[PDB]
């Protein structure tokens, strides 16, 4: 039929091309991630870039409060960033509920996961378009960095990147791990991991940041918190005093 | 084929539909909305088809609780849909949690209905741009809903065919005022950009309805300008363009 | 058959060790410097002609000229890839088929 | 940005802070070293346009510590520190730097004193390769003379 | 040129606002050619005529030509095709040639989707044999000079079929829209006939024009 | 060579013929600009004569690297941006040698004529070198297989 | 392939005629063109001479 | 189809040999050459062109 | 609404049934997997992948545990592995543990998830 | 490649790409006294960079009107109004590599 990829039903390669044209729709508002383990810490760095001065430019945002320890920062379409805000939320209320602790990171990896496969399966469903990064600050399994991507594959990371330039990041992140010969950085404090974090975006990107075009998020131990325009001032002037 | 409908995907990040969607809410009439310091102010080009009609009786401003101001362009009847979906959500959220729903909140509801109109093959995703705000405890808010279900903060927003000529002027009106403006003065700015944004629909005629929620004038109620306060915009406006 | 007979077959798939002979003859002609590896070229796209190695290489080394320099840095090598790309969703590094 | 609120201020200070400079001027004279701080300060600008004008106050002002011979090794460091502090716009600071080597040739100062800052200033542009470069290989074969 | 008769501005029946741009897109370039150069611009290059057929597309712009005087190449746009290329294509060649001698001159292509097909994707047709005109049409309303005096009127049935090559100013710059008529414009009209015949004088043109 | 039309003797050497049809190319390039044609867009200009202008210079540049000398440029885009124009600005202010070709006017009715051109026209292109050959809004032959 | 469809009848035809295999004819190379078909041809033509 | 293609890379292999005589070990290696051809254009259909 | 309840698996022309051949030429497309079988025990091995080496491969499983005497691996799609996996031990407990108190036999495990397969080769949707 | 080695892509004029496009334009015509551009440029798109050498030649019209000399920036922003209106005619639609 002239039907065969309308629906998410494999093609005569065995394949389905359907879910492929989800992760050529996860590179749209262009934003570029990284994310990186200190020893006691996760630290997430994203772009912020508004098209106007007639924005109001803290709402723009892409790094969303799920869990008050799972952060999570979105690559690709904001309408389906929200409905992927909102589904986690709902699972992080429903693990509580019913088990009597806080939602583990490693176990929002797999449930959201197990969604997207459903998405796929449905033969009216359309897949979310977003690679979602999880980020958290485990204490079973330590800081973690979780990948989900829209066709609910995952595997864990050391650090990575997301974004259409993001193979410059990986770049960067494998010539450093490489110097380290070790999977995080040996430092025990969140301040100068932020402080790295910049360093390589800078390098990868090409282009120093300001405090109005960044956007960080950061996970500790026991708390979740994002950082004002204020504190990442403050982060950049000690980059060049190094 | 992959160019007709919502539940489609197609290898160029397109979702052809909802693009389309957009190009219903550009034959729509000019719609602004002015945040000021103390609330918002919304004003709405409404065209006189005919003398045979009869004046200020059609409301295209519909108040959502008591609080929250709404104002649309677009299909007029498919909006109408969205105003009553967002009229059920704010009546259960007031019954649950006992108090006027925010506007950070009224913005996931709404948000959230319009995304899920793209995602199943028997919808269509509706082709309306929202305008809506007024002053919650945690201070006025702002929101304009695009048909692709996305959305940000802002200082000013605008949507409708006079989209064009609104826009350079509310550039003009934070660098007027980059530390704002009082919403009593504002009521004299909306009616004159409306007056600017009908020389690209001058084939009729027109009436402007202008609508305010500030704190410091309505006690936070979404109320309408009327009587002699409303005619001393109408004039003030009509003066600087002839 | 009696007119021709043979039909020889040119694929542009290859195979993994033939990708790193045809940059590693592009790169006997051309300076580099240490910094710079063929080794990083692999891991990419895995489907590549023999015309767009000699034009990647090409294009870097007018990439090499507006740095302003002699020798092909890999800041240039791999800006050459990104342009005239021609990805895939069938090569490694962009697959959940595994 | 998002506000215009920054542009109207910045360029404002600037004209303002000529009219005030007469009165750093001689505030130097009981002590340098406070007035230095004040147009520190005043070279912290969110706003590009008026980076340039900012710049032009201290370079009056530094004649004073260059002539100076304790003096002109602090003015060194603080060089330096200027292309750090953010970037500041990468017109406004490449012109200073010249300006400043400019003014070195005719304060006229020892063979020693001459060599060792000029050692310092041709190490921060090491680490830069914009504008630098031009006035880099001028100080470069004025140094070569030197020795 | 055979000279075509003048039917003025008298034997047209309403399309006011018609007259005034077609006078101002292609005539005044013309005759104040002195103050098109004082101003400093240049002469909009052309100007489409467009809109619902039985609104005298064809029947304004030969009137209005004809009155100003100007001169009126007649080209049909389906005479460019030809199943002859380099001998059809041709035509073109020798009508800009033509064109700069005579100058200024108003080059009037009567349809202008025979030769101005949207398409520019073919898939196995002969319609890559049809666009070879429509190329060499934008070759030379292109500048190398000897054409800031050659013009273009078009008219078109509909205006959807077009190129995107037309689309863009320095083509046809002017775009005009013949509007379906007015109360006032169908009273004209009416009379501008009945001129011809012979009524009584118990007519009232306000009446047929309502009804 | 010439021959004789009776005797049918070279008489003497002739230079080579070259098409009347390729004497216009070489003679519109009107429309002319400076080296900036439309601003803002000047990153796209700078990024041109990386090809064409810098190995016309000094191939000696391309020797140290030890490429290929730069060749071969696709300009393609939106309508009305430009790419026309920048075209006769490259011809302009270089000043190198240049035809051209409309897409269409080297197209003829007799067939190996419009081969004769074209394989003419790179003949021309190696005795007045450097040489530039715009082709200007191809489409025409652009055809696929068909 | 190619080694064995030119270089082979170029240094000795009768190499084919002693075994008892008749010689294979025309070599037809197909593929994108950018695949160096072309540069094939021109690297064992240098070297065959 | 597949037989005569086995006796002709048989006197390809015997070419390559130089050796007049076609061995029974030419015959080992042919067998499987034409075998592993066969089956090269159906693991996902692929012509015998591009 | 939804009306996708008719079968989207349907015979072919020439028999056989299209959507089932497709999936086959997908599990060739995958990683490889391969096990034997002992007197004494029986061995599964596999290779691990990812998108990046920079990825672990530690919280990445392609051996799993149905029962503590039954293990699956898999060759083809990671995503409907996963998914399968966590069916296979529902049913497990389900229908086995609750109604006999301990873990199934291998060939009882292995019908089970046979029909899990059947409904996604049978239906709409 | 290698035939065409490099594939360069000009994109229509962009936010402030058109603004250094007008600046060009208007010294060619008589003016007032016009650098009030910016504003009303950036948002008015669905310009290429021949359209806005057409908002000149149409502002020369806005100008014959009024019996003006002139481009003045009453004139240049009905100018900006009508040019818009005519291009979105039709559309244009293109996507590349
Ligand atoms: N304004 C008018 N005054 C009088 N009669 C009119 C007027 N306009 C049009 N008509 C009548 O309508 C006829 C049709 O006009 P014309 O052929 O020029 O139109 P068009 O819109 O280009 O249509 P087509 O090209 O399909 O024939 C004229 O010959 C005339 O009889
Ligand atoms: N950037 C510009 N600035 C000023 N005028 C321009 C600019 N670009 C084009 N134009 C004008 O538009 C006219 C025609 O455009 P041109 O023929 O150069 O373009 P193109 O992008 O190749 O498209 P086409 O081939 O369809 O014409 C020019 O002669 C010139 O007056
Ligand atoms: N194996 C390779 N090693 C080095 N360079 C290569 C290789 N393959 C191809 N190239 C280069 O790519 C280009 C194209 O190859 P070639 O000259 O053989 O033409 P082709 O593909 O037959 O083209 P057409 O037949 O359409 O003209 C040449 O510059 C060639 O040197
Ligand atoms: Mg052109
Ligand atoms: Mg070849």
């Amino acid at each position: 039929a002239g039907y065969d990829r309308h629906i998410t039903i494999f093609s005569p390669e065995g394949r389905l091309y359907q879910v492929e044209y989800a992760f050529k729709a996860t590179n749209q508002t262009n934003i570029n991630s990284l994310a990186v383990r200190g020893k006691d810490c996760t630290v997430v760095i994203s772009q912020k870039k508004v098209p106007d001065k007639l924005l109001d430019p803290t709402t723009v945002s892409y790094i969303f409060c799920i869990s008050r320890t799972i952060g999570m920062v979105v690559n690709g379409p904001i309408p389906d960033a929200r409905n992927a805000a909102l589904r986690a939320k709902a699972e992080a209320a429903e693990f509580r509920y019913k088990y009597g602790y806080d939602m583990p990171c490693d176990v929002l990896a797999k449930r959201m996961a197990n969604l997207s496969q459903i998405y796929t399966q449905r033969a009216y469903m359309r897949p979310l378009g977003v690679i979602l990064t999880f980020v958290s600050v485990d204490e079973e399994l330590g800081p973690s960095i979780y990948k989900t991507d829209p066709a609910g594959y995952y595997v864990g990371y050391k650090a990575t990147a997301t974004g259409p330039k993001q193979q410059e990041i990986t770049t960067n992140l494998e010539n450093h791990f490489k110097k380290s010969k070790i999977d995080h950085i040996n430092e025990e404090s969140w301040e100068k991991v932020v402080e790295f974090a910049i360093t390589h975006m800078i390098d990868a990107l090409g282009t120093e940041f300001s405090k109005n075009d960044l956007e960080v998020g950061v996970a500790t131990k026991d708390k979740f918190f994002t950082l004002s325009a204020e504190n990442i001032e403050e982060r950049l002037v000690a980059i060049a005093e190094q | 084929g992959y160019d007709l409908s919502n539940s489609v995907f197609s290898p160029d990040g397109r979702n052809f539909q909802v693009e389309y969607a957009v190009k219903a809410v550009e034959n729509g009439t000019t719609s602004i909305g002015i945040k000021c310091n103390d609330g918002v102010v919304f004003a709405v080009e409404k065209l006189i088809t005919s003398k045979l009609l009869v004046p200020q009786k059609n409301v295209k401003i519909q108040v959502v609780d008591r609080h929250i101001g709404c104002v649309y362009s677009g299909l007029i009847p498919d909006g109408r849909h969205l105003v009553n979906r967002g009229r059920e959500e704010a009546a259960s959220f007031k019954k649950l949690y006992k108090t006027p729903i925010p506007i950070p909140a009224f913005a996931d509801r709404l948000g959230q209905y319009v995304q899920a109109h793209t995602l199943y093959n028997s919808v269509r995703p509706f082709g309306v741009s929202t305008i809506f705000g007024g002053v919650d405890k945690n201070g006025a808010h702002l929101y304009m809903l695009e048909p692709s279900g996305s959305y940000w903060g802002y200082k000013g927003a605008a949507t409708g065919k006079g989209r064009q000529s609104a826009k350079a002027e509310l550039e003009k009106l934070v660098d007027h005022h980059p530390e704002g403006l009082s919403a009593r003065e504002a009521v004299k700015q909306a009616a004159k950009i409306i007056y600017l944004a009908h020389e690209d629909n001058k084939e009729k005629d027109f009436e402007l309805e202008i609508s305010w929620c500030s704190l410091s004038e309505t006690n936070g109620l979404h109320k309408f300008v009327k009587g002699d306060l409303l005619q001393e915009a109408i004039d003030f406006a009509q003066k600087e363009i002839n | 058959p009696g007119r021709l007979d043979r039909k020889i077959e040119f694929p542009s798939l290859r195979d993994r060790r033939e990708r790193r002979l045809i940059f590693g003859t592009i790169a006997s002609k051309m300076s580099l410097a240490p910094e710079a590896d063929l080794d990083s070229l692999i891991i990419r796209n895995d489907s590549l002609s023999g015309a767009v190695i000699a034009a990647i290489m090409q294009e870097a080394g007018l990439r090499a000229v507006r740095k302003n320099r002699y020798v092909i840095l890999q800041s240039d090598l791999e800006e050459a890839y990104a342009t005239q790309v021609k990805t895939d969703n069938t090569v490694d590094k962009f697959d959940f088929y595994k | 940005m998002s506000r215009d609120a920054p542009i109207k201020a910045d360029k404002d200070y600037s004209q303002i802070l000529k009219e005030e400079f007469p009165k750093i001027d001689s505030l130097a004279q009981n002590d340098c070293n406070s007035a230095l701080d004040q147009l520190l300060v005043l070279e912290k600008k969110t706003r590009q346009a008026s980076d340039l004008a900012s710049s032009k106050e201290v370079l009056a002002k530094i004649v004073d510590l260059l002539a100076s011979r304790n003096k002109w090794d602090d003015l060194n460091e603080q060089l330096t520190l200027l292309s750090k502090k953010h970037g500041q716009l990468k017109l406004s600071i490449q012109y200073m730097i010249q300006k400043v080597m400019e003014y070195l040739k005719s304060s006229k100062s020892l063979d020693l004193n001459t060599r060792i800052s000029v050692i310092e200033t041709i190490r921060v542009v090491t680490e830069n390769k914009i504008f630098v470069e031009v006035e880099r290989a001028r100080v470069t074969k004025d140094l070569v003379e030197i020795k | 040129v055979d000279e075509k008769p003048t039917e003025t501005y008298s034997d047209v029946g309403g399309l006011d606002k018609q007259i005034e741009e077609l006078v101002e897109a292609i005539v005044l370039p013309m005759k104040r050619a002195d103050k098109f150069k004082d101003m400093g611009i240049r002469a909009p290059k052309g100007a489409l005529m467009y809109g619902p057929p039985g609104t005298g597309k064809t029947l304004l712009a030969r009137a209005c030509a004809a009155q100003t005087n100007a001169t009126f190449l007649k080209l049909a746009a389906p005479q460019l095709v030809q199943m002859y290329i380099g001998e059809g294509a041709k035509l073109v060649r020798d009508a800009f040639a033509l064109a700069k001698e005579k100058a200024p001159t108003i080059i009037f292509i009567d349809e202008l989707d025979a030769i101005g097909t949207k398409r520019f994707d073919s898939e196995k047709s002969g319609d890559r044999e049809v666009q070879r005109t429509m190329l060499e049409l934008l070759n030379q309303l292109d500048g190398f000079s000897s054409d800031d005096r050659v013009k273009v009127l078009a008219a078109t049935n509909r205006v959807d079929v077009l190129d995107p090559a037309l689309l863009r100013s320095g083509r046809l710059d002017r775009k005009i829209e013949f509007p379906l008529p007015s109360e006032d414009s169908r009273a004209q009209i009416l009379q501008i006939h009945s001129r011809k015949m012979t009524t009584d004088d118990d007519i009232n043109w306000q009446e047929l024009a309502r009804s | 060579v010439t021959l004789d039309i009776t005797t049918l003797t070279i008489m003497r050497i002739l230079p080579r013929e070259t098409d009347p049809l390729v004497y216009n190319m070489t003679s519109f390039e009107q429309g002319e600009i400076t080296f900036d044609g439309i601003g803002g867009l000047t990153e796209q200009i700078r990024e041109l004569r990386e090809v064409i202008e810098l190995p016309l210079k000094n191939p000696e540049i391309f020797q140290r690297v030890g490429i290929k000398p730069p060749k071969g440029v696709l300009l393609y885009g939106p309508p009305g941006t430009g790419k026309t124009l920048l075209a006769k600005a490259v011809a302009a202010t270089i000043g190198a040698n240049f035809i051209f070709s409309p897409a269409s006017g080297i197209v003829d009715k007799y067939i190996g004529e419009s081969a004769r051109i074209i394989r003419e026209m790179f003949a021309y292109a190696k005795e007045h070198e450097p040489c530039i050959i715009f082709m200007d809004e191809v489409d025409a032959i652009g055809g696929r297989r068909f | 392939e190619i080694r064995e469809a030119v270089e082979l009848p170029l240094v000795q035809a009768d190499l084919y005629e002693q075994i008892g295999i008749d010689p294979p004819r025309g070599v037809l190379l197909y593929g994108p063109p950018g695949t160096g078909k072309t540069m094939l041809v021109k690297a064992v033509a240098n070297s065959t001479k | 189809a597949d037989v005569k293609g086995v006796c002709t890379e048989a006197g390809m292999y015997a070419l390559r040999e130089r050796r007049i005589h076609v061995t029974q070990e030419d015959f080992e290696l042919a067998v499987g050459k034409v075998m592993n051809k066969n089956q090269e254009t159906a693991i996902s259909v692929a012509k015998l062109f591009k | 609404t939804d009306r996708y309840s008719f079968s989207l698996t349907t015979f072919s022309p020439s028999g056989k049934l299209g959507q089932i051949d497709y999936a086959l030429t997908a599990v060739k497309q995958g990683v490889t997997s391969l096990g034997i079988k002992a007197t004494n025990g029986v061995v599964i091995a596999t290779e691990k992948k990812s998108s990046s080496p920079l990825a672990m491969s530690e919280t990445l499983s392609k051996v799993s545990l149905l029962t503590p005497d039954i293990g699956a691996v898999y060759s083809g799609m990671g995503p409907d592995y996963r998914v399968l996996v966590d069916k296979s031990r529902k049913v497990a407990h389900t229908s086995y543990k609750r109604i006999y108190g301990e873990y199934p036999p291998t060939k009882l495990l292995v019908s089970e998830v046979a029909k899990i397969m059947q409904e996604a080769t049978q239906s709409g949707g | 490649p290698g035939r065409l080695d490099r594939k360069v892509e000009i994109p229509l004029p962009n936010e402030a790409g058109r603004l250094e496009i007008f600046k060009i334009h208007t010294a060619k015509v008589k003016k007032t006294g016009e650098f009030d551009f910016e504003a009303a440029v950036k948002m008015s798109d669905g310009f290429n960079g021949a359209d806005i050498r057409n908002c000149a030649t149409e502002a020369g019209f806005f100008a014959i009107r009024d019996d003006r000399d002139h481009i003045n920036p009453d004139d240049l922003m009905k100018a900006v109004r009508k040019v818009a209106e005519v291009k979105k005619l039709e559309g244009t639609i293109e996507y590349q590599k």
